[PDB]
């Protein structure tokens, strides 16, 4: 049967297997004709030098342009001849390579995947194409204010470390890159332990490990500076101003990493077309909608290795912008003193509701494994999560926020029409209450 | 409900202060010299 | 397109405990910032006197 | 390494508003009592034998 208490017990577990040159193997059985194979890479933007910036991005594009053994677009046809979907993606820390596929065609997959992981056709045929394509994109990427505002925020505090820099880097290196640096950066960071391998589907471990199959894998970080500051780009043309706010936070692995999950569960989030209405429980979700002090808002949480980010991202008309800012803060502050057990239950429930629903479909488990390995390693503390959740207490919370919020130094990320944005020194003397 | 939180101690902390104020003001009493008090 | 913006450093403005980008602000923050508020309190003393 | 008083004191007082304000309200009391006393000599130590505090010792208690 199924009981939420029992259901934590019956799981196919993650698998652990090592290679000799540092590649890790792992797996879980979905009793499924299909399987999601992937490869995770911890090579971060913060590893690359300033000149090296945007390379891997540029590189990521180069992968499926044909590889050392298999030239351009004979590659896709096969995977297409198979019928398999193929995709990859990047992030300041992490780059991804993965495929959704049946368990049948699995054997080629690895040996297909494996080849391109390191062996790469390096030809200036693409170098200019992509460069132009990228120069196309770089100039086109200016369209979404969202992706715009982020990078500002990184550079805001994380100035002084590579962490803040663009994934795609300066437009100039886009022109200025020789594939030597590529091969060189291909050279350095693609040996293991950097490499991490997994997959999920109807595959049992051993029938993976056999065909994990003799091919290959392989043969620096610093504390980033956390800077209280502001950034303002004032432009009066557009209708709205994306504005979000943040303060630094703990690294990936830490107990506090748990409490923060429920922290944002408290505030909730509102946007235009939610069916929410005025009756919502979350104080701002109702009120900031009541006068539509926001068209939309949400929150974010991301915890780096040694670092973490906390805050919310919101959208409203300009003349009223002051409102959100005033009425956002207390929803932190009132927590810091007066907070309550029952109010957490739902959030306690929600995060419980949240993580459970995360597990549908083949691929999502596959992706989890990679970061997990890069983050906590093997750990899939599935039921333990609840235990990690059962940890939570009203005091526990009012202990947490005590750390990172009450009278701290925030940073300010904003984009036109910033104009009415309350000045900095308010926000600062506005973070900590005077008790009102 | 009432969950009467650190506010209660906070409250407990508030009034304590200005209570001194009166004593420190000019409408208090004469405590045991307790660090110099002229006669 | 730009993505390039930044001010090279505020150093001459900036101050010793933050003088390293590879140091955590949480380190200095506690004592450092208290030094700030420190000016607030003592300066109120003579006001009462 | 141990936190210098500030790190302590901030966590101790300045953080919590009252606590912050509290010692502020405290400090002045002993202060002025110490302050009023200690300064007077500076005035007085300079002003000597010109005032009955010094003078009237000549004729006081007869």
């Amino acid at each position: 049967t199924a009981t939420y208490a029992q259901a934590l017990q019956s799981v196919p577990e993650t698998q652990v297997s090592q290679l000799d040159n540092g590649l890790r193997v792992a797996s879980e059985q979905s009793s499924q004709p299909t399987c999601t194979v992937g490869v995770w890479i911890d090579a971060g933007s913060r590893y690359e030098s300033e000149k090296n910036n945007g390379a891997g991005y540029f590189v990521e594009h180069l992968a499926f342009k044909g590889t050392k053994n298999r030239p351009g677009n004979a590659l896709e046809k096969e995977v297409e001849s198979m019928g398999a979907h193929l995709n990859a993606y990047s992030t300041r820390e992490h780059t991804a390579y993965y495929i959704k596929a049946l368990s049948k065609d699995l054997p080629k997959a690895v040996e297909l995947l494996a080849d391109i992981v390191q062996n790469c056709s390096l030809e200036d045929s693409q170098i200019e194409k992509e460069r132009d394509v990228i120069l196309q994109e770089l100039q086109e990427n200016d369209t979404s204010m969202r992706d715009v505002v982020f990078n500002y925020l990184h550079a805001t505090a994380f100035q002084g470390t590579p962490l803040a820099q663009s994934v795609e880097g300066p437009s100039e290196n886009v022109r200025k890159l020789s594939r030597a640096d590529l091969t060189e950066y291909l050279s350095r960071h693609y040996k293991a332990p950097r490499m991490v391998l997994a997959a999920a589907g109807g595959l049992e471990h051993r029938q993976l490990l056999d065909l994990a199959q003799k091919h290959f894998s392989g043969l620096t970080l610093s504390p980033c500076r956390f800077t209280g500051s502001q950034i303002c780009h004032r432009e009066d043309g557009l209708p709205l101003a994306h504005v979000a706010i943040a303060v630094e936070g703990p690294g990936w692995a830490h107990p506090d990493n748990v409490a923060l999950q429920v922290a944002n569960a408290i505030i909730g989030h509102y946007d235009c077309t939610y069916g929410g209405g005025a009756h919502l429980s979350s104080p701002l979700a109702s009120i900031a909608a009541t006068n539509k002090l926001c068209q939309s808002f949400q929150t974010f949480n991301i915890c780096y290795a040694d670092t973490g980010l906390l805050g919310a991202h919101f959208v409203c008309d300009h003349m009223s912008i002051d409102d959100m800012m005033f009425v956002l803060q207390g929803q932190w502050m009132r927590l810091c003193t007066s907070a309550t057990e029952s109010e957490v239950l739902r959030g306690k429930n929600l995060l419980r509701n949240a993580l459970v629903s995360h597990l549908d479909g083949t691929t999502p488990v596959c992706e989890d494994i990679g970061r997990s390995l890069l983050t906590y390693g093997r750990r899939i503390p599935l039921a333990e999560w609840e235990s990690r959740i059962a940890e939570v207490d009203a005091r526990v919370v009012r202990e947490v926020c005590s750390k990172y919020f009450y009278d701290q130094c925030p940073a300010v990320a904003g984009f036109g029409p910033i104009e009415q944005l309350p000045d900095y020194n308010r926000i600062r003397s506005g973070m900590f209450w005077l008790r009102f | 409900r009432q969950l009467a939180r650190n506010w209660v101690p906070t409250a407990s902390l508030w009034g304590a202060v200005g209570a001194v104020g009166l004593v420190w003001a000019t409408d208090w009493r004469l405590i045991l010299d307790w660090v110099p008090y002229i006669n | 397109s730009h993505t390039d913006i930044k001010v090279p450093d505020f150093s001459d403005y900036r101050r010793p405990e933050v003088l390293d980008s590879t140091k955590s602000s949480k380190e200095s923050s506690e004592a450092r910032k208290g030094f700030s508020y420190l000016v607030t309190a003592t300066t109120t003393v003579g006001v009462a006197y | 390494v141990a936190p210098t008083l500030t790190a302590r004191l901030y966590s101790l007082l300045f953080r919590r508003t009252s606590t912050f304000a509290l010692t502020i309200v405290v400090g002045a009391l002993f202060f002025e009592r110490a302050f009023d006393q200690g300064a007077d000599a500076i005035y007085e130590h300079i002003n000597e034998g010109k005032l009955w505090k010094h003078i009237k010792h000549k004729y006081e208690n007869k």
